[PDB]
RNA sequence: GCCUGACAGAAAACUUCUUAAAGGGACACAUUUCAAAAGAAAAAGGAAGCAUUCAGCAAUAACAGGUCUGUGAUGCCCUUAGACAUCUUGGGCCGCACGCGCGCUACAAUGGAGUUACUAGAGAGUCCGAGAUUGAAAUAGUUAAGGAAAACUCAAAAGAACGUACAUGACAGGGAUAAAUGAUUGGAAUUAUUUGUUUUGAACGAGGAAUUCCUUGUAAUAUCGAGUCAUUAACUCGAGAUGAAUACGUCC
């Protein structure tokens, strides 16, 4: 299911959480739209497309991972193993322009500007 | 006729509570003097 | 106790008969283990508390459950039905004999072996069988009700599998060398 | 094989801090006075249980 | 003993369940949680009909009530961070949808001081 | 015996 | 005859009058109390002296403070006090005396309020007695 | 007037509960025992018997304790027009190789998550506190009577009840870290003020030596109001909600 392996013991809404793009609230929606009973155990082709093509499957744009995408396109298209690659190109984009948020990511510091004097005590 | 003073329908009193640190600086133990003063209200109707 | 169990029970040894409030007066047969009395304002006022009332309040420890009587009594109220199922006798009777058998008889002081006052025999008896149920229901599928139920019936007659009995003979054996 | 005892009087508290009572029990079986060291709340009226009445815990 | 004069002589939860086709389903019945403190949507698909009966009962007991007096009633605690939990108003659109839908059914009304029951609305639940 | 919402003992 | 039961803050104001043995608290029957674990507790006066005494009595009790358990302890107070007052104003005092003896023999709090009340938080600590931790080093 | 005694709109009196003035009410008197006495202890009554409980003021004398960074209180020294006076723009006190203190949240089934009825006390309100109407997924944006307030606003959650749900599983306990996008307050939000939606799903399996607070509505548990405030509490000052155990003892 979407190039991922899931546990077949838990319920379907709570077994789809293993997908790197589908979590807790998103999983419960796709189980309602697909017309599959929530209380049924996980242990199929109708799910792997609504995850990747949700705009035409009665989904709202505020229920999307990637809103206002760059490089054209306005859909999420993040409920896949695309989560890591999409995240990386954002991080490297800031470094190219040498923006301050990118600079801290390069040093591996606290990006969102917090008190790092005391907390964050990973000895290095 | 309504009368209010710092010292008839007896409206409940509204105590004015203000608490401050005793010290003028930060040194010393933390001691607070609980300052207060009530307001009494009476209503006369004829 | 809940319009289900009677109070026609006795005490085996007289050492706790005068110190346990079971059916001596009319104030001890109470409809609920919820009494809001002042049992800790004068010495030996806790003896006037009902026995099950004292047992209920000992299930209210470990911080996150402090000051929750309703949650505590529900555990006890649904446990005395289990004790009756596993013993076909009075659950109050099972508790009474469990206290006597699990009560320590000699401790040590910093060591010198010393005996235990009858009230401390009762106080330590309750503190022992609740600890076993509290620890054995932690990170477990089994509920606290059966966890409390099995400990009392096990510690009732002679079983050494209960936490209360192990500790009762743990101190006596240590005091057996501390004579 | 446990012999009970009845407290008659309290002789005070000992054991460094106050946690140990020296009481003067008697055994109702044969009226034999015994002095024992007791831990916990005790009054004169209450009784006691001892697994050994052979040791006279006078504590020198 | 036990005598019946109004709906205060039955338990609230069982009456609400017993009180659950005018209430048409909106477009946000599935992609909406009943508040802002909550992190999961309602489980049962009939959650509106349980909520619709409950909102009617609140108007019954409290004559002069408003939407914002229902948002606080159906609220929860904010326990999403390390900060101690504090109360927070429930979602408004889900709550006011039933009231507007109840307005067309003739059960509730729009008085100068909020919402109140009607003649047929009081009679319908009593039966 | 009793069946509440907390336990099912039978 | 009007009586009252008291607790920490919860107040149970009653109204004792002739009736058909019907008890309603804030418009709901006493059998439908919110914390059902305390359903028996509020009914203790009814079985203490029997339901024939309350057979012809009506009670209208209003609760206007406290918590779920403070109110429950006030309900039992106003119930027992109402029977005492009714048996005093109209029935002979000998009959009331035997009823009060049984009530006070079981639970004194049934007929008198608990004097205990919450204390006041003081500076330098989170509660009435507890204080803030001390850091010597 | 409506409905199967409840509810809605105008009215006429009463003060037990509500409020607040005055007085009353316990002084350990009354008994028993113990100490010629000051006094000590039990039980009953009493709303209340440890000085009834908790608090404010709180002497003689002293520190070479903190504040001249609170003042138009000030001595003496120093700078005094290229200034250490004053004002404007931007940066910082938020910077991390680490150590220490006060705290918040968790390590769950006495639990989390989903629905329902609930129950307070004490504060605050002049453009300020903001009811009611609506569009919405929430944060919030448009129009808005009442209130200088026992009048109007200002409202509970811990807990409980409802289900063939979750079942010992770092799981649905835990919510750090971040990636997206939407507004609020502000002349200005970048080194995110605050915050919504989706995703990311880490340490933490009850904690070593040491050490802090606590004896009755006390500890503890969770919450609410206010201080600060254009916006921001994990802090402080207070209030109610539930209500443990252990002692009526000794100088270790």
């Amino acid at each position: 299911v979407c190039n991922t392996n899931l546990d077949g013991r838990r319920k379907v809404p709570y077994a789809l959480t293993g997908i790197k793009g589908c979590g807790r609230r998103y999983a419960y929606l796709v189980c309602k739209r697909a017309g599959i009973d929530v209380n049924k155990r996980a242990g199929i082709e109708k799910i792997v497309d609504i995850l990747n093509n949700p705009l035409n499957y009665k989904i709202p744009v505020w229920f999307l991972n990637r809103q206002k995408d760059n490089k054209d396109g306005k859909d999420s298209q993040l409920i896949a193993n695309a989560v890591e690659t999409r995240l990386r190109e954002d991080i490297e984009a800031l470094k190219k322009m040498r923006a301050h948020r990118g600079l801290r990511h390069y040093w591996g510091l606290r990006v969102r500007g917090q008190h790092t004097k005391t907390t964050g005590r990973r000895g290095r | 006729i309504t009368i209010t003073s710092t010292k008839p329908v007896r409206i409940p009193t509204k105590t004015l509570r203000i608490t401050t640190r005793k010290t003028p600086c930060g040194e010393g133990s933390k001691t607070w003097d609980h300052y207060q003063m009530r307001i009494y209200k009476r209503v006369l109707s004829m | 106790l809940f319009n289900k169990w009677s109070y026609d029970v006795t005490v085996s040894d007289i050492s706790l008969k005068e110190l346990l409030a079971i059916n001596s007066k009319l104030k001890y047969q109470v409809f609920l283990p919820h009494t809001a009395g002042r049992y800790q304002i004068k010495p030996f006022r806790k003896i006037q508390c009902p026995i099950v009332e004292r047992l209920v309040c000992c299930m209210m420890q470990h911080g996150k459950n402090s000051g929750k009587k309703l949650l505590a009594m529900r555990v006890v109220e649904e446990s005395f039905e289990i004790i009756h199922l596993l013993t076909e006798k009075n659950p109050i009777q099972v508790l009474v004999d469990a206290i006597i058998n699990a009560s320590p008889r000699e401790d040590s002081t910093r060591r010198q072996a010393v005996d235990v006052s009858p009230l401390r025999r009762i106080n330590q008896a309750l503190y022992l069988m609740t600890m076993g149920c509290r620890s054995a229901a932690f990170r477990n599928s089994k509920t606290l009700a059966e966890c409390l139920a099995d400990e009392i019936v096990n510690a009732s007659k002679s079983n050494t599998a209960s936490f209360a009995i192990k500790k009762k003979e743990d101190m006596e054996r240590v005091a057996k060398s501390n004579r | 094989p446990v012999i009970y005892a009845q407290v008659t009087e309290i002789l005070g508290r000992t054991g460094s801090r106050g946690g140990v009572l020296q009481v003067r029990c008697d055994i109702m079986g044969e009226n034999r006075q015994i002095l024992r060291n007791v831990k916990g709340p005790i009054r004169v009226g209450d009784i006691l249980t001892l697994l050994e009445a052979e040791r006279e815990a006078r504590r020198l | 003993m036990h005598h019946f004069s109004n709906i205060k002589d039955v338990v609230a939860i069982d009456f609400i369940k017993a009180y659950a086709g005018k209430l048409e389903i909106p477009e946000w019945v599935d992609t909406v949680k009943t508040g802002m403190c909550k992190e999961l949507a309602p489980l049962n698909p009939d959650w509106i009909y349980i909520r619709a009966a409950a909102i009617a009962r609140k108007v019954y007991l409290n004559n002069g009530i408003g939407v914002m007096a229902l948002r606080r009633a159906y609220g929860d605690q904010y326990n999403k961070h390390y900060n101690p939990s504090h109360r927070t108003l429930g979602s408004g659109k889900v709550n006011r949808y039933i009231l507007q839908q109840l307005e067309k059914m003739g059960i509730v009304a729009k008085i100068q001081s909020g919402r109140s029951l009607t003649k047929e609305g009081r009679k319908d639940m009593d039966k | 015996v009793k069946v509440d919402n907390h336990i099912w003992i039978y | 005859v009007q009586v009252f039961g008291k607790k920490k803050t919860a107040i149970a104001v009653c109204l004792c009058k002739e009736g058909k043995g019907m008890i309603r608290v804030n418009g709901v029957p006493l059998d439908l109390i919110n914390p059902p674990v305390l359903r028996i507790k509020v009914f203790e006066p009814l079985f203490i002296v029997g339901k024939e005494n309350y057979a012809k009595l009506d009670l209208k009790i209003r609760v206007t403070g406290g918590g779920q358990v403070a109110q429950a302890y006030a309900i039992r107070q106003a119930i027992a006090k109402a029977l005492i007052a009714y048996n005093q104003k109209f029935v002979d005092e000998t009959t009331k005396n035997e009823l009060k003896a049984k009530f006070l023999e079981y639970d004194r709090t049934l007929l008198v309020a608990d004097p205990r009340r919450c204390e006041a938080k003081k500076f330098g600590g989170p509660g009435a007695r507890a204080k803030y931790q001390k850091s010597y080093r």
